[PDB]
């Protein structure tokens, strides 16, 4: 699969668009809460991050995305945030762009100094209004008062059962709508804004870059086919194996932390 | 919509 070739498409390449999955948010060690021991509590994230959860039970909800907004306080950008940022930076002085299209939610991209970034499936720091529909950023420390010091991740913990009119609400006055997080659950769809733009970035870019997941799996899966048609490389840095025989074109194994802050300098 | 993962 070859550095030196990745890196000469990289020394051409004019329009550079990244992809992001789980992997690069994983190596900073903020937890997915899927799969093989990931529970919160009694529950994984299939259970509380649902339309239905939360209609159910907002505080249980919203103990779990207080947990998940205040474990970012320890959990920081790794290199390969950085080296892709720094990549943007450089790139841009230069007149040459390079765009993140990523999945996660907890915007370690940002906090890198990444620019030019969509997050497919919203953010943990932006609220959604439930009544007037607003979103606006909040990285407030606690979110409200009531879930000062709740969301513990112990089985045991006791649930903080908050009334609904002291969880998180519209500063808007007139409003005072019950908010959620400015997330996308299971069961919801993406904003087609953010797709139509995405698909635009894509048609413009002429290196791809898919970085903690791969192309065969969504999100990639949406958008990959339309670059690959167009004859433009694609490259993988993750760690899946790849078949003795069918070696797949630029397919960079290994943690991101490591493959990617040399393919990018 | 595209449903958030297909749906699984
Ligand atoms: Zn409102």
């Amino acid at each position: 699969s070859d550095l030196t070739a990745f890196r000469e498409h990289f020394a051409k390449a004019k329009h550079i668009a990244i992809i992001t999955g789980a992997g690069v948010s994983a190596e900073s060690g903020v937890p997915t809460f899927r799969g093989p021991g990931g529970f919160w509590r009694k529950w994984q994230a299939q259970d509380l991050a649902t339309p239905e959860a939360f209609s159910r039970d907002p505080s249980l909800v919203w103990e779990f995305y207080h947990y998940r907004r205040e474990v970012m306080r320890s959990k920081m950008p790794n290199p390969a945030h950085l080296a892709i940022a720094e990549c943007e930076a450089r790139l841009g002085q230069q007149g040459r762009s390079v765009v993140i299209i990523t999945q996660n939610i907890d915007e370690l991209h940002h906090r890198a100094g990444s620019k030019h970034v969509y997050e497919i499936h919203g953010s943990l720091f932006k609220t959604r209004c439930m009544s007037c529909g607003e979103v606006k950023a909040n990285h407030k420390s606690p979110i409200c008062p009531a879930l000062d010091g709740k969301g513990a991740p112990d089985p045991n913990t006791k649930e903080a059962r908050i009334p609904v009119e002291l969880l998180p609400r519209c500063e808007r006055k007139s409003c005072n709508g019950l908010l959620r997080p400015h997330v996308v659950w299971f069961g919801e769809t993406l904003d087609s804004d953010i797709l139509t733009a995405v698909e635009r970035e894509l048609e413009k870019c002429d290196l791809c870059l898919v970085v903690g997941t791969s192309s065969i799996v969504y999100p990639a899966a949406m958008f990959a086919p339309q670059v690959a048609s167009r004859g433009v490389p694609v490259a993988e840095f993750n760690m899946e194996c790849t078949p003795a025989t069918q070696r797949f074109k630029y397919h960079f194994e290994g943690p991101c932390g490591s493959t990617l802050p040399p393919a990018l300098e | 919509x595209v449903l958030k993962e297909y749906g699984v």
